[PDB]
């Protein structure tokens, strides 16, 4: 009946963070 | 000792869905553009993330799929968008099917079944042309909807480490009367797969 589904939330990721994932992690 | 197809399958569904994952967070913006990367996946374009913590969540919920995948007690998997209040505005079903007996022809498997993948892929790349645009501050979940017949899910799906699994709640599934989206059916001499969407009216 019911799913399963993880008890851990994914990550909150800030418009800033995303600059230094584009900055850093991008090809 | 010998190959095992329920295997495979679990291998190029866990490699599909992680890229699928990936592209429908880029394609309802659940996350700042900023972190996606074009890439070529089947051949077609996709966005995968570069977010290191977000990839390892990922891959850490498809692990814990995989082993249920390959003894074919997964009915369907469901990426699900979450608004503020932590109700459901979008559902992403993928609805597998293994068949009992396979009959599996000699001529390159994998790139017949990926050939059927790039459909999916193309499809979710322009499912925002027909869906509202979302709330903000939406996150999301994934579901997981075992078989009947599956024997002691709990146990077999925590293969992670500090990674646990719990029953979701009927808050974390019920949406009133929803939009369906159908995006996609195929059917391999291993597999058979349906994706849709269910849309919240709000």
């Amino acid at each position: 009946k019911l799913p399963l589904r993880p008890k851990r939330s994914p990550p909150v990721i800030s418009e800033e963070a995303a600059e230094d994932v584009k900055q850093y992690l991008t090809i | 000792q010998d190959l095992n197809f329920g295997q495979v399958v679990a291998d190029v569904l866990c490699e599909f869905l992680e890229v699928a994952v990936h592209l429908i967070l880029y394609v309802r913006e659940v996350y700042p553009v900023g972190i996606f990367q074009k890439r070529k996946k089947y051949n077609v374009p996709v966005q995968m993330s570069c977010h290191p913590e977000l990839n390892q969540y990922i891959q850490d919920t498809l692990h814990c799929v995989k082993p249920l995948l390959e003894k074919n007690d997964v009915e369907k998997v469901v990426v699900v968008i979450l608004d503020k209040e932590h109700r459901p505005v979008e559902k992403f079903v993928f609805e597998i099917t293994q068949p009992p007996l396979l009959s599996i022809s000699s001529d390159s498997l994998l790139s017949h079944v990926e050939q059927l993948l790039a459909a999916f892929i193309l499809k979710i790349s322009v499912c925002d042309a027909v869906l509202d645009h979302n709330p903000p501050g939406c996150t999301f979940t994934v579901l997981v909807h075992t078989r009947e017949a599956a024997t002691r899910n709990m146990e077999k799906i925590q293969v992670i480490k500090d990674f646990p699994w719990i029953l979701a709640d009927e808050q974390d599934v019920h949406m009133h009367d929803p939009r369906l989206i159908p995006l996609k059916t195929m059917t391999s001499d291993i597999l058979k797969m349906q994706l849709y969407v269910e849309e919240r009216a709000h």
